[PDB]
């Protein structure tokens, strides 16, 4: 299929970022300057997030075989840039204290970003594996950007190594599903079945793919690498790989399940049934000892992405987890953000590959009482507890999971998020101890806005959140 | 005239012991070479696959697969040498530092 | 007898049980790729296998 | 043309089970070579001449020229673990090939049952590939492009020395 | 195909033309051992640089490659997405130079 010119205006966000891409790049071949490039960046996510608006002008178009553009799409790609926005803001006043080249990792955060917008935008097998790829390549180079650390580069080898190993798995999985159904696009995978739909050529592809995308969104038994990648990254980069990378490739997963025929076997469901009650009770279990806050930052990610897939379980039954999974990942993200961010702003700058890159938040309120305040607030969005949008978000995964009558699961929610509150409140008000021992620049002042307008967004849309609701539900793919 | 599953079961073969080599095997370059098997292994199933059907989106996937493997494959070799050039050893059980 | 409280105790032994579970499944974590590696080829033949059962 | 494929096959096979239990990583970069040209022998013998050229032209053209490059660049002749020899050992063999043998054991009870009307000629020719490539696959190229500029901007970043001169010694964290 | 009879020969001859070029190397070699009578450190980070710069740029070759073929059954959006591939393309390539990555300086 050929591309129509009025195509052209779907595709103005990827379009966007790649330009901006390549003038980051001829910028940093020119001058080499690194408020320049981040301003760049910058203002090629916002006329990404503009351009994006004008996408909303258009309709909700199939471009090629690769790409179908919609409100599904649209949403998450709004969320990969902002999430990109919060990363570069971050990551500014950590890279105003690097010795090395310092722009590098604005042109692989743009090239990320660029990804998960491919991802938001995948209809088709090989734009996924290409979207998580082009996740995964600017990861590789932003969790080993301080590769003069000792933990930056463990990180970087353990997440290239298991990375490449689930890209491996998932290629013979997409393999073995196109010996069987001779398609790449979703919505072909098992049209040629039909009482014949749990076919063993089929079922093991699909299960390689499940094996190489639970990599990714940190499912078990495949979620070893993820407290060590979040701990021996730099913060922004816990916070990109947080946020965008699992946003962009669990809205994939979602569209892979929902286009494809596959989804109504139950067989596949069984097995992601297992995978997220074991999951979220893996996950909140062993946060449970935890005195790190990255660590425990990435347990709570196999959590949550635990909750992720019990709601994804009702998709062919509710109706509505697709709106469900929209708030809260909505709130799974701005919790992040917020959480992250405090980390980062406190890590700022890098202070050399000797220093100790140990948050210590015990004591944090008695120097800086907003990011604590931010902090805290993150921890009882991310505990599942009112007055914030994590809790709305925890709210319509139960309304999908009861809906459904998933009553283990539903079972596993609760017991693991009254599991998961022991350690959140603990770091929330551990925050406020004494501690034993223990700025101004506009920029830092910036990120401390960010998570400011972020604290200010979960408290809001935890006690007012029909307009999330409104422009989540707005945003309905093609069904 | 060639069965499917001769070669399918082929590839499983490859991706099989590549496994294997990523798995028993110490030394992170031979780490990267099973690696590289394993997607050897992989893009030769999407290569008999499209050959089945008579359409060439299975090539196409193997391009992609090929361009995979060698950026990441560069991204393995220089974490290879940056790993020798701090710990002066290519043994993968050394770096361990960050436990649970 | 009930100077120490016994229904608390039965009812904090899923607190004890939670722990001693946390305690075991940190062993995991035990910082090896090698380790990662087996683990995921494992969680492949599982998954290969409850699909093929069911 | 089905006995090449077979022979490719089995060789290919026999050359990676070397490639995994040798002790010098040259010699098994060699039998990988090999191995690379018999999976390029069976692209050929399948009707995929633009895979098999592709294979030798890059997988066994690029990639084993960038590992060799590296060997034979800091100098690693498997030393300090040739000594071990620990993977000629029943307590580090003996498990993970049993759970790769039980995976491949399912996995080819998964191959069979399937319907086969067989590899027929007809091979694809590299312009329907590129028909292909530049058709329906546009966002593919661009963002393959971006891809490997990704992979390249990395491993410049990481992959430099910051010394200098042609030979240097391995001084523990570069001073 | 194996039996179109001219062709065929056209594979004879090639297999052959390459089992006899490998036989009279082996030859040679075995009429030069048989006859005449008896009687630590590192290379640097460049290397790896330049090769790497050979596998990248080869790959995003090979793309062109399969153009090259079918640079006439497709049409002008063939050559539009082209030109801004061999543009990033050229973008990277002026940005490893203007960094200094693809020079020597003994």
């Amino acid at each position: 299929m050929t591309i129509t010119p009025q195509n052209l205006i779907a595709l103005l966000p990827l379009l966007i970022v790649g330009l901006t891409v390549v003038v980051v790049m001829l910028s940093i071949a020119w001058r080499r300057n690194h408020f320049l490039n981040a301003t760049l960046s910058v203002i090629g996510l916002n006329a990404a997030l503009v351009s994006l608006w004008f996408v909303g002008q258009a309709g909700a178009m199939d471009v090629t075989p690769l790409m179908r553009v919609d409100g599904f799409a649209m949403l998450y790609t709004g969320l990969v840039l902002l999430a990109s926005l919060a990363t570069c803001t971050f990551a500014y006043p950590w890279l105003e204290g690097y010795n090395d080249n310092k722009d590098e990792f604005y042109l692989l955060v743009l090239i990320a970003a660029l990804g998960g917008i491919l991802l938001a935008n995948a209809n088709h097998l090989a734009s996924l594996f290409l979207g998580i790829e082009l996740i995964s390549l600017p990861l590789f180079g932003l969790v080993g950007y301080a590769f003069r650390q000792k933990r930056s580069l463990e990180a970087s080898i353990k997440y290239t190594i298991l990375s490449a190993a689930a890209s491996s798995f998932l290629l013979f999985g997409m393999a073995l599903v196109y010996a069987q159904s001779g398609d790449l696009s979703f919505v072909a995978l098992g049209k040629n079945l039909g009482g014949m739909l749990n076919e063993p050529l089929l079922l093991a592809g699909f299960g390689l793919m499940i094996v190489g995308l639970g990599f990714k969104l940190s499912l078990v038994p495949f979620h070893l690498w993820t407290p060590d990648v979040y701990q021996g990254a730099p913060a922004p980069v816990s916070t990109f790989l947080a946020t965008a990378s699992k946003i962009a490739i669990f809205g994939v997963v979602m569209r892979l399940f929902l286009y494809a025929p596959v989804g109504d076997s139950e067989a596949i469901r069984v097995v992601l049934a297992i995978i997220a009650f074991a999951s979220i009770i893996f996950g909140n279990l062993m946060a449970l000892s935890q005195t790190n806050i990255k660590r425990l930052l990435g347990y709570s990610s196999i959590s949550h992405l635990g909750y992720l897939l019990v709601a994804l379980i009702a998709l062919q039954t509710g109706e509505m987890s697709m709106e469900a999974v929209g708030v809260y990942l909505a709130g799974y993200l701005f919790s992040s953000l917020g959480a992250f961010g405090v980390v980062s702003l406190m890590s700022s700058p890098y202070r050399g590959p000797d220093a100790d890159s140990l948050f210590s938040y015990r004591g944090l309120f008695w120097h800086r009482p907003i990011l604590a305040a931010v902090m805290t607030v993150m921890m009882l969005s991310l505990a599942g507890i009112p007055m914030t949008l994590g809790f709305i978000g925890k709210f319509y995964v139960l309304a999908v999971g009861v809906q459904a009558h998933l009553w283990w699961l539903v079972g596993a929610v609760v017991v693991g998020s009254a599991i998961g509150l022991y350690y959140y409140l603990r770091v929330a008000v551990s925050l406020y101890l004494h501690a034993p021992e223990q700025p101004s620049n506009w920029q830092y002042s910036a990120g401390g806005i960010v998570v400011l307008i972020s604290a200010l967004l979960v408290l809001v849309l935890g006690v007012w959140p029909q307009p999330l609701i409104s422009i989540v539900r707005l945003a309905m793919p093609l069904m | 005239m060639i069965p499917l599953q001769h070669g399918l079961i082929l590839a499983a073969i490859l991706f099989v012991l590549g496994l294997t080599g990523l798995v028993i095997r110490r030394n992170l370059l031979f780490m990267l070479i099973g690696l590289e098997i394993m997607i050897n292994a992989s893009a030769l199933a999407f290569v008999v696959a499209g050959s089945y059907w008579g359409q060439t989106d299975g090539q196409v996937m193997y391009i992609l697969a090929i361009s995979l493997a060698a950026a990441e494959a560069s991204i393995g070799l220089a974490l290879l040498l940056q790993l020798h050039r701090r710990r002066q050893n290519l043994n993968i059980d050394s770096v361990s530092e960050m436990r649970g | 007898l009930l100077k120490r409280d016994p229904l608390n105790s039965m009812m904090n032994i899923p607190a004890v049980l939670s722990r001693f579970a946390g305690k075991g499944l940190l062993l995991s974590e035990n910082g090896y790729l090698r380790w990662y590696v087996a683990s995921m080829s494992i969680g492949a033949v599982v998954v290969l296998a409850l699909l093929m059962v069911l | 043309m089905e006995f090449a494929f077979y022979i490719c096959g089995l060789i290919a096979i026999l050359a990676t089970l070397r490639v995994i239990t040798h002790t010098n990583p040259v010699h098994a970069l060699l039998y990988l070579i090999i191995s690379l040209l018999a999976i390029s022998g069976v692209f050929f013998s399948l009707g995929a001449y633009f895979a098999g050229a592709l294979e030798i032209i890059v997988y066994a053209g690029a990639i084993m020229v960038l590992f060799v490059f590296v060997v034979m660049m800091l100098n690693l002749g498997g030393s300090e673990i040739e000594q071990e020899r620990q993977w000629l050992k029943p307590q580090v063999w003996i498990g993970p090939a049993i759970l790769s043998a039980i995976m491949l054991v399912v996995i080819v009870y998964a191959i069979l049952g399937v319907n086969d009307q067989g590899i027929d000629g007809t091979p694809i020719s590299a312009k329907a590939v590129g028909i292909t490539l530049f058709g329906p696959y546009v966002l593919a190229v661009e963002l393959a492009s971006m891809l490997l500029l990704a992979g390249l901007v990395v491993a410049f970043h990481v992959g430099r020395e910051e010394r200098a001169g042609e030979v240097l010694s391995n001084r523990k964290d570069d001073s | 195909m194996s039996t179109s009879t001219e062709v065929i020969a056209h594979h004879w001859a090639f297999a052959i033309f390459l089992i006899v070029a490998i036989g009279l190397c082996c030859l040679m070699l075995v009429g030069g051992w048989f006859l005449g009578g008896r009687a630590r450190l590192r290379l640097s980070a460049k290397f790896y640089l330049v090769a790497m710069f050979f596998v990248i740029f080869d790959v995003e070759a090979l793309y062109l490659f399969a153009w090259s073929t079918s640079i006439r059954e497709s049409g002008w959006v063939g050559f539009v997405e082209a030109a801004i591939f061999i543009f990033v393309l050229l973008a990277g390539l002026v940005y490893l130079v203007r960094i200094g990555a693809l020079d020597w300086t003994p």
